[PDB]
RNA sequence: GGAAACUCAAAGAGUGCUAUGGUAUGGUGACGGAGUGCGCUGUGAACAGAGAGCAUUUCCGGCAGCAGAGAUUUCAGCUGU
């Protein structure tokens, strides 16, 4: 996967249009990769009751990279300070439907027990939800 | 007393514009669905049937065939829809098999083109421009392997010399050849086996394991560095090349024709031979063959994979083909046709979904792997119903009224007596056996995939 | 248990009507309090059509309840849509028919005669006139199997496939006319009642019954399935209610000695029990189950709360009633008696929640269409039919249960 | 700060545009090539 | 069926709802049968976008409830269970079939923004993100889209690179509307701002200029001439040297009233050097424009041009200690222009002194002052 | 693999996603030719990811003569540029496929990280785009797609024949 | 666990409440002693439960007699249940 | 044979409609977000990134006090439980 053309950055990084080119000369005639503006905000008891007004002010000026510091300084420094009969039922074969059963036990299994309980929920529509009926069949 | 009846309400059961569909209320109670598994039989049933008449799997031929009947096809395992081709007279083809024409051909050699593959030849002072041309090269009973570029419209990027770049030369004949799949590397068996690369003009080091000629050879897929060679003395050798060196045979009892090797597993191969089934080998004990698929009737000319490693078509000399799923060790599937005479080639195209079969009248076909199976693209309606068919016949599969449907098919009147005869005289030996074992003491119970190997050098321990 | 989480997505409660006080008993509760109770789509459900010339009307519904088949015993057939008030057949047939049944459609229905079974369109046109099928008196469709289903005065049961057009089977039943017929919901096996007291169990593969139960004495007048399979309501001429399980053949109730032989009995959807006894209906809630205070009784003497007594009863003063039969998929039982037809509110009685791919009270003309192809196409063969339906997947009963490695061979 | 907090923001009319609503109201409702029959 | 995967998918959070004892069993089968109305409104045919706005609104009323009903309840104000993440989960999911669906109506989109956004901590910023870029895919010219995007990725988490790669993205795909211009430039004075506020603030505690904007600003006068000349005269160039001349004053007109806009809000950013940041647009003006702004007609405008030069460093209060110190220059542009002018001498030189007299004891010295342009 | 789909057309251009590959071998069959004809089908294949509309018919005359004899144009490579991930130049380019083989050039000319196909598969995946038209774009162009048809069609012939009104 | 009147609201929302809609269409309306005592009856004494007809005005099923006056009472709330009270008497 | 129609049914053909799950939401505290490390894209290096992967105890989804944010609800950080 390569990286997506995103609306966010440059998709070539060298200057495609005469507003790029021109802007880029500027910023390198005075470069903003901004380590003078991370070093700059890396600076800043009663520094946590008094300066609530420096705080808020830093907090404001400080930059994506510079804030994403602060709060990873704030959380070591946290981490660091805290830890007759009724019923006559016939048994004649069927012999009409006897082909509707199989003929013996087919080869994965060793037994009918096994086999019918591999037979004995339909995957069907009808009779299981549509996300069981989707993982049945795929 | 309180009181309450059903009250339907109409609005949630029939809409209120008429531009959409109606609700479907389900109730999952097997009270409200009776006959659960009679249904579903039902449903199998018709799904087999449907299959039996969908069954269509003939594609169709492509171009006007050879002159003198294939004997060489090779894909290349880059693209899609490219083919080569190479019959008795000497001409090699190049295939475009979605339009089904040719984008080139040759007169390659005199006598028969008896190998060809394809490369991305791994020059060190040129670039190799893939996107344009492609490579073939091949090697015939003239001493000679030739590498061929060729004029390939599928990107628009460029705008040219097409034919015969180099000429490889030995000084006897040449029987197979397969190419490596990286660092520029092939290797031509004939009356010895030799390693080559695309720069030097002569064999880079000569890999023969004895005096004894070699008649068919395939490299790796993955792990490309291990190849596997036929000799006419029914012979199977594995050859290395890190150790530059051969590796281990086995002498089985008749001649192998073909191998391939699983794609998706690296250490199997399948053997194609004269007795007439294939043999399903693990490289790491090739004391018994891991599956025999059992079917044919003549000698089995050619095998290969499915790109899945889930099955195996397998052409043979009764003019005739057949897929295997590589679990059973039967035939999944036959196709045939009057046409069709002495199938010497098969492949199973990059796409795992179409057959090439090279025959020997001239033509070279186009198949479906699944007969029943179209190409179209699906909504999801008809796929869901396809895979929960194929789940149902899946399950219902041993059923025996819809197993003598889905085993069903129309055999040649030659392939049919010659199975009967060949079931009567199995059934013979069987008996006798059974005879000649319940009198004698110590008859040893051979296995059916140890049957065919007469021999290992390197024993196993 | 993903199918069981479904129970969230059911749309719909079942009815019910209940006393909250214990001087209201429930089968002192009169129809005309239940109309002026529910609502006014159900109070115009409940319909009545007073027909008098022609004889007592023997009722049918179709499977799902949109349409209705009367039939008066003098010629009278009407099918009909009766909650519009669309008719769609009213064909007068002078010779005495005696029952009807809707196929797979309201487009096709079934009549006997005075002898011969005629089949017959959506309009009304004479299609078919059975040669077979002598004399009829039982008509049930078997609408998974695509059957016809036949017995009468002939102690002969006939199996007539509707779609090819093929009589599937002819059984003696050896046991005289036949007084009784139900089907089992469940297996589609047929429970005839004959006059020697005897139920028997049928298949059409089978030229013996699969089961004869003895019932009652003398005959059997009425048969009622549940559409779970599990149990049976049989009412003799003896006047005696017997309640069966079918699965196991156990005898769950036997009420003896009601006040006249019950003509008919029904089974509900939601497993009411609907006995008729001339002028009277009377129905009881829960009556279909094991123990013995399910007993249907019809008083509780002193109050007894371990007594099931009536559910809800009706008394049709003037007639006798001709048969009885729920709505499908409504809170409504439609009896046909000597003057026409009644729909009674019951409140417990009706599916709530159909599901809408098996059959649907709303469906349209392209959807009936549709189904009816497609049914056609899954239609069960005949020889499917078992007394339990899920053994037509395993093996045999012989053929060894361990599966065999030719070692052992 | 306050400077800061009065400098003029970049304006859009998107999520006004999200949080919009109407005022709507509804307002009520041969052949070329056929010779003409004589 | 499609709607009965999704009312399936709805039920474990219900199961988890029950089985925390807020809600029972009678009222979720109620917001089931109404979820079920919704979801087979959504995914039939004949579907409506406001079918998803409602479906959107019911949700977010039974997540209210829910909400209530736990703190009711259970006395918590979060179960940690299935039941407080699935319900916001469905709404974002029903934003992305809808927008999938019907991805025409931009207030539905921006309502999935903005619910988005809202979501708080528990949603992504590249989830956001990937809205973002797929709108902006599919509606490249609308140009607000743009602004929202960098306005989100500045004025929220201020990443002034990519708010610049956004920016110089708009402008690639339409160099022709003005509004993006202005508010490219109104980023690069806010982010110059920030960025010398930010040095005042570390000098207080303890190169890089508006030639940015500049240098945008030249390329906007270029490429928004170049554009109305090629909208206007359309398909060909079949018109006379008096409709060329005409067209090529009237671009003219067009570009210098949206300069005039340019300094009209330009003049409030003072925490730069403003008076440099306006006379360079002042001395990007005042060049030649091809078709003789000053020696021929927008005389009017070179008047206005002369006036703002004047007063550009007279852009005061009432206290005027920088007219004391140099109304002799506005004197001296008084006296050059009225050296050539005709009517724009008499013009310039009433309208400098009404402008004096209207800007401007403290009548004593404004009595020397009336004196002064009197 | 033919991932991304070029179509223009005079209201804009066009960038679609390609979703499920037609086949290639059975290219010449009767559901593969027929399944671009339904539309059911073909929304398998195709999805709109962008869709640059032109400035008026200025723009419109200037892409269609751009187009027309196989350049790349600013709007077009605005929209390639948005919309085409950053691949490699020397392994595995990314694939967009287009109808025209000689303005395949002129786009990698601009982007050498994009292999361009025209070839029969292209080719029935673009008319299956013609084929069905408004109903891919989900409703999200301004003008009538024939209307601005008939404009830029005037506007061409007479472009290219030079029709003076004088 | 009390309730609450904004919770109640928007449950009425949600689970689709037409109770106050009904509440409304009920409510809204279109707005825009004796002369004799007998003393005979009271030491009377009845029997309820030897025939049928007096059978259904028993609010027990342990009373079997009762007093006159009560007697009275219950048949004549019979009597207003078989003829329902018209509304020109009162 | 004929006439009528906001009549009732039985069927046929064509056309219209995003008609779109190639294996269905970002998440059953089994979870999510933040950050780090590995991985990836355009032999080592710095640079530019993608959201397209993988960990685990690094923090948060605990409570107040307080100021700040937007239209009375939600949003944003310091001192301890």
């Amino acid at each position: 996967e390569h990286n997506h053309a995103s609306a966010f950055t440059r998709t070539q990084d060298v200057p495609q249009t005469e507003l790029q080119e021109k802007v880029d000369q500027v910023l390198q005639e005075s470069n903003l990769a901004n380590p003078e503006k991370d070093s700059k905000f890396e600076e800043l008891p009663e520094e946590m009751r008094k300066r609530t007004t420096e705080m808020r002010l830093m907090r404001e000026l400080m930059f994506r990279e510079e804030r994403k510091a602060r709060r990873l300084k704030k959380i070591k420094s946290k981490t660091y300070r805290k830890i007759l009969q009724n019923v006559i039922i016939n048994e004649k074969v069927n012999k009409k439907n006897l082909k509707y059963q199989s003929s013996a036990v087919p080869f994965p299994f060793e037994n009918r027990e096994q086999y019918e309980r591999s037979l004995r929920m339909p995957i069907g529509q009808e009779w299981t939800s549509r996300a069981s009926h989707q993982e049945l069949i795929k | 007393m309180k009181i309450k009846t059903i009250k339907r309400s109409a609005d949630d059961y029939v809409p209120v514009k008429s531009t959409q569909e109606s609700q479907m209320p389900r109730n999952l109670n097997p009270e409200l669905h009776p006959f659960e598994r009679a249904r579903e039989y039902t449903k199998a049933l018709n799904a087999t049937k449907l299959e039996r008449m969908f069954a269509k799997p003939f594609v169709g031929q492509l171009g006007y065939g050879h002159r003198d009947g294939v004997y060489a096809i090779a894909k290349n395992y880059g693209s899609l829809n490219k083919l080569a081709t190479g019959s008795a007279d000497g001409v090699i083809k190049y295939w475009n098999m979605s339009t089904r024409e040719e984008f080139v051909s040759f007169k390659a050699h005199y006598g028969l083109v008896t190998g060809l593959c394809v490369t991305q030849p791994r020059f060190h002072d040129k670039k190799p421009d893939l996107k344009s041309q492609n490579f073939m090269l091949s090697c015939s009973d003239d001493k000679t392997v030739k590498l061929w570029s060729i004029n390939v419209d599928d990107y628009s990027n460029k705008n040219n010399e097409e034919g015969l770049i180099r000429t490889f030369d030995g000084e006897s004949a040449f029987q197979g050849i397969d190419s490596h799949r990286e660092n520029s590397t092939f290797a031509t068996g004939g009356a010895k086996i030799h390693l080559w690369d695309v720069n030097r003009l002569k064999p880079v080091s000569d890999l023969s394991w004895g005096a004894d000629n070699i008649t068919s050879l395939k490299f790796n897929q993955n792990e490309t560095d291990i190849l596997a060679s036929t000799g006419s003395d029914n012979s199977i050798v594995l050859y290395d090349l890190r150790t530059n060196s051969p590796t281990q045979k086995i002498v089985q009892t008749m001649r192998t024709n073909a191998i391939c090797w699983n794609p998706m597993e690296a250490f199997n191969f399948v053997t194609a031979n004269e007795d007439h089934n294939a043999y399903y080998y693990d490289m790491r004990n090739l004391s018994r063959s891991l599956n025999v698929f059992k079917d044919h009737v003549s000698a089995v000319m050619d095998v290969d994979f499915s790109p899945t490693g889930d099955e195996i078509v397998t052409g043979s000399y009764d003019k005739s083909i057949r897929i295997y799923k590589t679990n059973h060790g039967h035939s999944r599937e036959i196709y045939h046709t009057k046409r069709m005479q002495h199938v010497f080639q098969v492949k199973y195209s990059m796409d795992s979904k179409y057959i090439i079969s090279g025959s020997d009248d001239g033509n070279v076909r186009l198949w479906r792997s699944k007969a029943w199976e179209r190409s179209n693209v699906k909504t999801t309606r008809e796929k869901n119903k396809l895979e929960y068919d194929e789940k149902l016949k899946e399950r219902f599969r041993h059923m025996p009224e819809i197993k003598r449907i889905s085993r069903h098919r129309h055999v040649p009147q030659v392939i049919k007596k010659a199975q009967e005869i060949k079931n009567i005289e199995l059934s013979s030996i069987k008996r006798r056996e059974a005879n000649e074992r319940r009198t004698r003491k110590d008859m040893p119970y051979i296995s059916e995939r140890k049957k065919q190997i007469v021999g290992t050098v390197h024993k196993y321990e | 248990s993903s199918a069981a989480a479904t129970d969230y997505l059911l749309p719909e409660s079942n009815g019910y009507l209940e006393p909250e006080n214990e001087l209201e008993k429930t089968f002192k509760v009169q129809q005309s309090e239940i109309k002026s109770s529910v609502d006014v789509s159900t109070a115009n459900k409940a319909l009545d059509l007073s027909l008098k010339e022609f004889g007592p009307y023997h009722i049918k519904y179709a499977k799902n309840g949109t349409h209705l088949l009367i039939t008066g015993r003098k010629g009278h057939v009407a099918s009909m849509d009766w909650r519009k008030g669309q008719l769609r057949a009213e064909l007068f047939l002078n010779e005495t028919c005696h029952s009807a049944t809707y196929l797979q459609n309201e487009q096709y229905f079934a009549v006997a005669q005075k002898k011969y079974t005629f089949i017959y369109d959506h309009e009304g046109t004479e299609l078919h006139r059975l040669k077979q099928h002598i004399e009829a008196r039982h008509l049930d469709f078997l609408p998974y199997h695509y059957l016809l289903v036949t017995a009468g005065e002939t102690g002969w049961l006939k199996y007539h496939d509707v779609s090819t057009g093929q009589l599937v089977s002819e059984l003696r039943t050896k046991a005289g006319p036949t007084m009784a017929m139900a089907q089992n919901p469940w297996n589609a096996v047929m429970h005839l009642g004959h006059s020697n007291g005897t139920v028997s169990l049928w298949s059409p593969s089978m030229p013996e019954p699969l089961v004869k139960l003895l019932s009652a004495r003398g005959p059997v007048n009425s048969i009622a399935i549940d559409r779970s399979g599990y149990y049976m309501a049989t009412t003799g001429a003896d006047r005696s209610m017997k309640i069966w399980d079918i699965r196991n053949f156990k005898q769950l109730h036997s009420v003896e000695s009601l006040p006249t032989p019950g003509t008919n009995v029904s089974i509900s959807d939601t497993g009411l029990l609907a006995l008729s006894r001339g002028p009277h209906v009377t129905l009881w809630k829960d009556a279909l189950k094991l123990s013995g205070d399910s007993k249907p009784c019809f008083g509780s003497m002193g109050g007894n709360p371990h007594r099931n007594t009536p559910y809800m009863s009706h008394l049709f003063a003037g007639n006798k009633v001709e048969n009885l039969g729920f709505v499908p998929f409504e809170d409504l039982l439609g009896v046909g008696h000597q003057t026409g037809i009644t729909n009674l509110i019951v409140p417990g009685a009706g599916e709530a929640n159909y599901d809408a791919l098996e059959l649907n009270p709303f469906e349209t003309k392209k959807q009936r269409q549709e189904q009816e192809v497609r049914t056609l196409l899954n239609k069960l063969p005949a020889d499917t039919i078992t007394l339990d339906p899920n053994s037509i997947g395993s093996v045999d009963k012989r053929s060894s249960t361990i599966r065999l490695n030719a070692k052992d061979l | 700060e306050t400077n800061l907090k009065k400098l003029p923001k970049l304006e859009t009319g998107f999520d006004a545009l999200a949080n919009k609503k109407k005022k709507k109201n509804v307002l009520p409702s041969n052949d070329w090539f056929t010779l003409p029959k004589p | 069926s499609k709607t009965r995967y999704y009312l399936e998918q709805c039920i474990p959070e219900m199961d988890d709802l029950v089985e925390k004892g807020l809600f029972t069993k009678n009222e979720v089968s109620l917001i089931m049968k109404k979820r079920t109305d919704f979801e087979h409104r959504l995914n039939s045919r004949g579907s409506s976008i406001n079918d998803y706005i409602k479906y959107i609104n019911y949700e977010s009323n039974v997540n209210k409830l829910r909400a209530k009903r736990c703190k009711r309840i259970l006395q918590v104000k979060k179960t940690n269970s299935l039941s407080d993440w699935s319900i916001q989960q469905r709404i974002g999911f029903i934003y992305q079939r809808g927008t999938n669906k019907f991805p025409q109506d931009l207030k539905f989109w921006a309502m999935y923004l903005n619910y988005m956004k809202a979501r708080g901590n528990q949603t992504s910023y590249k989830k956001i993100h990937n809205i973002y870029n797929q709108l902006l895919k599919l509606h490249p010219t609308n140009v607000d889209i743009w602004i929202s995007c960098a306005k989100y990725e500045y004025e929220v988490h201020a990443n002034f690179k990519s708010c610049r790669n956004i920016f110089q993205n708009g402008l690639r795909f339409n160099p022709d509307v003005p509004k993006l211009w202005y508010e490219y430039v109104k980023f690069e004075l806010n982010f110059i701002t920030k960025l010398i506020n930010r040095r005042k603030v570390m000098g207080l505690i303890n190169a890089l200029r508006g030639d940015i904007a500049l240098t945008i600003f030249d390329v906007c006068m270029k490429t928004l001439g170049k554009h109305y000349i090629n909208k206007h005269k359309g398909y060909y160039a079949i018109s006379d040297s008096k409709m060329n001349i005409e067209l090529n004053k009237e671009t003219l007109n067009y570009l210098f009233s949206e300069s005039l806009r340019y300094i009209k809000l330009f003049d409030e950013f003072l925490d730069l050097e403003r008076d440099y940041l306006i006379n360079h647009v002042l001395q990007f003006w005042k060049n030649d424009m091809y078709d003789l702004s000053l020696r021929k007609d927008l005389p009017e405008l070179y008047l206005k041009t002369v006036m703002i030069d004047i007063t550009l460093n007279i852009r005061y209060m009432p206290v005027e200690k920088l007219d004391i110190d140099q109304l002799q220059l506005s004197v001296k542009k008084y006296f050059a222009y009225i050296s050539k002018l005709d009517s724009a001498s008499v013009k310039s030189l009433k309208n400098e002194y009404r402008s004096y007299l209207q800007d401007n004891a403290e009548d004593d010295p404004r009595y020397k002052i009336l004196d002064l342009i009197i | 693999p033919i991932e991304y789909l070029l179509f223009e057309e005079p209201t804009g251009y066009a960038v679609f996603k390609v979703k499920l590959q037609q086949d290639d071998i059975g290219s010449r069959l009767k559901e593969v030719q027929e399944q671009i004809n339904d539309f059911g089908a073909f929304t398998k294949l195709i999805e709109l990811v962008s869709f640059a509309p032109f400035k008026g018919a200025a723009e419109a005359l200037e892409n269609a003569n751009d187009i027309s004899e196989g350049l790349v144009s600013e709007s077009l490579k605005a929209i390639l540029d948005l919309n085409l991930p950053k691949a490699s130049s020397k392994k595995k380019n990314i694939t967009l496929a287009i109808s025209d083989k000689n303005l395949g050039p002129s786009i990698k000319e601009e982007f050498p990280y994009v292999d361009c196909i025209s070839n029969e598969l292209a080719q029935d995946l673009i008319r299956g785009v013609r084929l069905h038209g408004e109903k891919l774009f989900k409703g999200l162009q301004s003008g009538d797609l024939e209307r601005a048809q008939l404009g830029l069609g005037h506007a061409y012939s007479r472009a290219k024949v030079k029709f003076s009104v004088q | 666990p009390p309730p609450d009147e904004e919770e109640q609201l928007l449950a009425k929302f949600v689970f689709g409440d037409t109770t106050d809609l009904q509440e409304n269409l009920a409510k809204f309306n279109a707005d825009f002693e004796a002369a004799w005592i007998d003393s005979d009856d009271e030491k009377i004494k009845v029997p309820i439960l030897v025939t049928n007809k007096t059978k259904k005005l028993r609010t027990s099923y342990n009373e079997s007699k009762i007093n006159g006056v009560h007697y009275i009472n219950r048949l004549r709330s019979q009597f207003e249940k078989i003829y329902p009270r018209p509304k020109w008497v009162d």
